[PDB]
């Protein structure tokens, strides 16, 4: 029957309250990288579009 | 011996440090970023403009040696010319097939690019490790994500309206220009919405972790944390129901002859700008697919992987560290208590992210994005051994 | 090598 799947419910409950969710302080500085590399690669990316931009015509 | 036909890269025996270390990995990345569709997001074949075999040879030129085995630097030595020989191989079946969806032109042109490519594997993978593909998947993707800011304007067509100028920033043609519009054709607003708050919210998740405490066996007072991730695997459980994506449609349109009109509706990702409720069995539904989908992929890769908590624990054992108030046993029962779940609730939370990112239609149809951050954030961590 | 991944 369905019982074991709501203890796997109170399982994931039991989980997310013992995780070590991020904070601001540390957030605000994780996501920098994230967006860092994010950026400096796109830009290569977009570099390499612009010059596909004339070999074509 | 028969591998003594082919080159291989220089081994790194002395200090190898980032500057030096980007100069390797990270240039010459021009000659695939030179310039069946589903599987394009995997394998950017496209039309073939110099991209058109990467991750198919990559993996498979060991994987597959390794399967048929069935039917240290010693090995290394063993295998390396011949992985390479065999990769090439099938590189060419992949192109002369390709050629089929005279021609020798394009084929050998494809074999260079896949020669240059798996040549260059072993080049990348030594020290940061950004071979086996784990670049192809972002860089294929950073630009669908980036070079909006260039399709606006470089779209010379303008269709029924005008757009010739651009879309970014084009108000000053009728301010006045209302940009509560359609958000079908060409909705900058809300995907760039979309994109950076799935970007907010997969960042805010990837900080899940549970810290277990352990200490060194003989070093009696050396404290430490060991981190067990909420995913537990990145990318592995999204990769799978990729594959099983590709292996649906890309099937049906070989079949269609012989997914958006002239076939089934019984299964198909649902888009529609803002949403559509006409029939709840699939519209709902495929949020059912998807979650139960991830969390099997993740549950099935733990025991496939070797990354359960006995093996953990093992490894643990191999390394000495311990936890501090339970016997060298039982360090499994406590592992277990999060690892099978951690890894089953990870399939769900990576699955409902996906199915939101597609509700919110961010760039790259949700899928890719979510690879986008796991293969930033492993980056991160490869970074990591600098300061450690 | 023809789909995912042969």
């Amino acid at each position: 029957f369905v019982e074991p799947s709501r203890q796997f419910v109170k399982d994931s409950i039991r989980l997310v309250k013992r995780c070590t969710k991020p904070d601001r302080k540390e957030f605000q500085k994780i996501a920098m990288a994230t967006a860092i590399g994010f950026a400096i690669m796109g830009f290569i990316g977009f570099f390499v579009k612009l010059i596909h931009i004339p070999i074509n015509n | 011996p028969f591998c003594v036909i082919l080159p291989e890269i220089q081994k790194p025996e002395r200090k190898i440090q980032f500057k030096e270390k980007v100069l390797w990995t990270a240039i010459t990345l021009f000659i695939f970023l030179v310039c069946p569709y589903w599987m394009r997001v995997i394998l950017a074949s496209n039309r073939g403009t110099l991209m058109a075999l990467g991750i198919s040879p990559i993996v498979t030129s060991g994987l597959i040696m390794q399967l048929l085995a069935g039917a240290t630097p010693k090995d290394r030595a063993l295998f390396n010319g011949a992985q390479k020989l065999f990769g090439m191989t099938i590189t060419i079946g992949q192109s002369i097939v390709y050629v089929m969806t005279v021609c020798l032109l394009i084929t050998i042109q494809l074999f260079v690019a896949g020669l240059i490519v798996l040549l260059l594997d072993e080049l990348l993978q030594k020290g940061y490790g950004l071979g086996s593909g784990i670049s192809l998947f972002i860089a294929t993707n950073i630009c669908e994500t980036i070079v909006w800011k260039a399709f606006s304007p470089t779209t010379v067509n303008t269709g029924r309206g005008m757009e010739f100028e651009g879309a970014i920033i084009a108000l000053f043609h009728l301010l006045a220009l209302r940009e509560a519009f359609y958000r079908q054709n060409l909705p900058n607003l809300m995907n760039l919405i979309a994109t950076i708050f799935v970007f907010a919210v997969v960042i805010y998740f990837q900080g899940f972790r549970v810290d277990l405490p352990i200490k060194s066996a003989r070093y009696r007072g050396q404290y430490n944390t060991y981190p067990i991730k909420l995913f537990y695997t990145s990318n592995i459980p999204i990769i799978l129901q990729s594959a099983l994506v590709s292996n649906l449609y890309v099937i049906s349109q070989m079949l269609s002859a012989r997914p958006v009109g002239g076939l089934c509706h019984y299964l198909s990702p649902p888009e529609s700008f803002g949403s559509v409720l006409e029939d709840p069995v699939h519209a709902v539904v495929y949020i059912v697919f998807m979650l139960g989908s991830c969390a099997f992929f993740s549950k099935t890769w733990i025991e496939v992987s070797g990354s359960s908590a006995k093996d953990v624990a093992k490894q643990l054992k191999e390394q000495q560290m311990v936890m501090r108030g339970h016997r060298e046993t039982s360090m499994v029962h406590e592992l277990n208590r999060y690892i099978p779940t951690a890894a089953a609730f990870g399939g769900l939370c990576i699955g409902a992210l996906s199915v939101l990112a597609d509700f919110l239609g961010a760039i790259g149809s949700g899928t890719g994005i979510l690879l986008a951050v796991t293969i930033i954030y492993q980056y991160f961590e490869i970074f990591v051994k600098e300061q450690s | 090598x023809x789909l995912x991944x042969l």
